[PDB]
């Protein structure tokens, strides 16, 4: 899945 | 000598602008708290494990986490850092000198988050929905400024918005963690990545003025070894 | 090819202050120009010799420098830096990317001279112009850097410079082969930089200190400052 | 001598 740095 | 970090990931009350950013206290509460350990990293680069999370709690005002920083390479760094800065060295208002969090305090001064795109929050996660904690020059999200210290009562005890209650807790927790159990991080990255990020971080727009307003909405209380 | 600097040490026209800073205009004279190589280094750290100065020269402006940056294993370290510094790699308005220059920009926007102590221009103990370093942020007001391929063009940023001061400051650039210097002795403390870097930060009001000096040098667009 | 830096 995508992710969000923070 | 251990050293122990502890902050706010994300906190309640701020405005969220981007919504990728935005983390809805309804819906995280399905997810934690997180006890199990996640990596402590820099910048959310590869090769720059520090650490481990002891844990992330929901509070009432946030997101709360605690963690350890235990890399022997990390700690020695630092401390050769601490030794040649002058900031890292200064006086500070009221406390016994620290140079090795003081350095952590003028270089990694911020926490930031790795955590799933919260569309699929809303949902059921296709993976876990906290990944790591990353140490860094500035959080995007406001009021993510860490505490640094070598006693974990004395640094969640510097954060007025956690409760006596919360507190209670959270080091329950944390004192129920053996350090020693821990696995060796990951710290194996070249020090010129790490020094580029340190050199784009003296260009962000207004970074000392956010990390004095970031230690007013984590209602940190003095004294503390921030440095802004 | 070349890779030159071009930049004020001291401007004339700055309010003075410190009284250890202040270099009289009327007393430099005696000691200007200076066409024997001084070594250029960064932040004063005297093993990272980067290059040589090309000459310090007396202008109506102040006291204007040009130096070439020679040193292999330093242009490798700023190629790395370069590699994954953000800042380095955005567009420039106006201009082609030139990574080495925008590092150069980013990492060490300032120049600063070390100079005798004022009190021992005596008729003195040791040299009158021990260096010229690459910094974070001069402690004098307008000198900023300029970093180029093109020393006609470093020097023409400079509008503070007139036609003739440039055409004799670029005479005795040409004159310099760059061949000929002598190989620096960049030994890089690669820690110690880190520490400066991280240091530079934290620098109350650094980012409009670098805009006010590029106004003070009377720099002109376009030019790859960072700031 | 002493050298002011800067």
């Amino acid at each position: 899945p995508v992710y969000v740095q923070x | 000598q251990g050293l122990y970090v502890g902050g706010f990931v994300d906190v309640v009350s701020c405005p969220k602008l981007e919504q990728e950013l935005y983390l809805d206290p309804d819906q995280v509460t399905d997810y934690l708290p997180v006890t199990e350990p996640l990596p402590i990293t820099i910048e959310h680069l590869p090769e720059t494990e520090v650490g481990w999370t002891l844990g992330l709690f929901q509070v009432s005002h946030g997101i709360f986490c605690t963690g350890a920083i235990t890399s022997p390479a990390f700690l020695e760094l630092a401390s050769r850092l601490a030794d040649t800065s002058h900031v890292a060295r200064a006086p500070v208002k009221n406390l016994p000198k620290e140079p090795l969090l003081e350095i952590l305090h003028t270089w990694l001064p911020g926490l930031s988050l790795s955590s799933i795109h919260p569309r699929e929050l809303s949902q059921t996660p296709s993976g876990p929905v906290f990944q790591h904690v990353s140490l860094c020059a500035l959080g995007r999200r406001r009021g993510t400024v860490a505490v640094y210290g070598h006693d974990a009562e004395w640094v969640v005890s510097r954060f007025s918005s956690v409760s006596k209650s919360e507190r209670a807790h959270i080091l329950q927790h944390v004192s129920s963690c053996r350090l020693e159990d821990l696995s060796t991080p990951n710290f194996v990255s070249p020090l010129e990545t790490l020094m580029a990020k340190a050199i784009d971080a003296g260009f962000i727009r207004d970074r000392l003025d956010l990390l004095k307003t970031d230690r007013g909405v984590a209602s940190i209380l003095s004294p503390v070894y921030l440095k802004a």
